[PDB]
């Protein structure tokens, strides 16, 4: 059972091979220069700092290793500086239509420097983003071939969203209150997720604690902080023991 | 008064009472007051264009019930 | 001899430059540094769908008067 030297997945899987790029796709710098992605009336002063990477939407997206395999992003490859590239169709940052139309097709984008979750403002959707050396992108819909991979990751992402939004909001609440909140949160309209339960949290406890900590740390200017609220102390304790020990306490 | 809407990328809709009088920097303060989002991190967009802190609503032709898009830096 | 061109950034700024068609890409980036403060090594210039190589000239890429180049930064 031979594995890819880069992405570590099993090679004897025809489904793994990334297909063709989106039609007439271009490289990342050329893509980013397309007028359809400009939200500026350009003037001799500029609107943003040069220190600030442009940010766009990306739809019909696929992520692959340098040997051409469709690849998940949550298994630690990016963090190990394994190069994951992507393709898809970039769209204006405000655009909420995940269709290919109005997009700029890009190929061999990246590699991805880091990925992240954001959008903890109480809206329906979680936001997943990629950073490259040239731009940031907010994901829309996966390509048909990449959809199964991206789908596998959605449960842990929305448990995290629930938790972050609950903790930022409710600085003196209990584990019991969090479970109640989780149980009463309706999964997102666009997906087919099961209801969330306490065991949902327990199974993803380590990932959830990491997202809280990353949320706090990214706040250079703690606007809605969490840190060590009581509920969070309980979550940290849970995340530091095995799943069986978490469940024993339930 | 006048009523405008603001979409975040999550689909969250913020409703605001404003007047063609305010600056964009004011609109951001109203957004800050109600959502706790620092104006420094706010980019507002209408008709496909990023708006400038110094200019006023009236100047960008924003009719009643119109929707702005909020993107965070 | 000199020629005016434009450098459109991804920040909503358009830069304007006087260059000679014998100038290298490397020279243009140097001018961009002087005027905008951008280290040349973070600079990528694009014309007609192509990424421009430091050693060639504007003439090599048939860049003409009032051509627009695109500046993309890797930071
Ligand atoms: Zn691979």
């Amino acid at each position: 059972m031979p594995k890819c030297i880069q992405c570590g997945q099993y090679l004897d899987d025809p489904d793994l091979k990334y297909g063709q790029h989106p039609p007439d796709a271009v490289d990342e710098p050329q893509m980013l220069t397309n007028e359809k992605l400009s939200i500026f009336d350009a003037n001799e002063s500029g609107f943003e700092s040069y220190e600030a990477l442009p940010q766009h939407k990306l739809t019909c997206f696929s992520v692959y290793c340098k040997h051409g395999h469709l690849c998940p992003i949550d298994t630690g490859l990016i963090e190990k500086n394994i190069e994951l590239f992507f393709s898809g169709s970039a769209k204006p940052i405000y655009d909420d239509d995940p269709s290919l139309e109005g997009g700029v097709n890009g190929k061999n984008l990246g590699p991805i420097n880091e990925w992240w979750i954001t959008g903890f403002d109480g809206g329906e959707k979680a936001l997943i983003g990629f950073s490259t050396s040239f731009a940031e992108y907010i994901l829309m819909d996966p390509s048909p071939e990449y959809a199964p991979i991206f789908g596998l990751m959605q449960e842990k992402i929305y448990i995290s969203k629930i938790v972050v939004e609950f903790l930022q909001s409710n600085s003196d609440s209990t584990y019991e209150d969090l479970i109640n909140k989780i149980e009463t949160t309706v999964p997102p309209s666009g997906l087919n997720l099961n209801r969330f339960t306490e065991d949902s949290l327990l199974r993803h406890a380590q990932f959830v604690v990491e997202q809280v900590e990353s949320y706090d740390e990214a706040g250079d200017s703690d606007e809605q902080p969490i840190f060590l609220t009581p509920c969070m102390r309980d979550l940290i304790k849970l995340a530091g023991v095995t799943l069986g020990q978490r469940r024993a306490q339930a | 008064h006048m009523q405008i809407f603001v979409k975040t990328l999550t689909g969250k809709t913020i409703t605001l009472e404003v007047e063609p009088s305010d600056t964009i920097e004011n609109v951001k303060a109203k957004i800050q007051d109600k959502e706790g989002i620092p104006p420094d991190q706010q980019r507002l967009i209408f008709a496909g264009k990023q708006l400038e802190d110094g200019r006023t609503l009236s100047d960008y032709n924003i009719q009643k019930e119109s929707t702005l898009h909020l993107v965070l830096r």
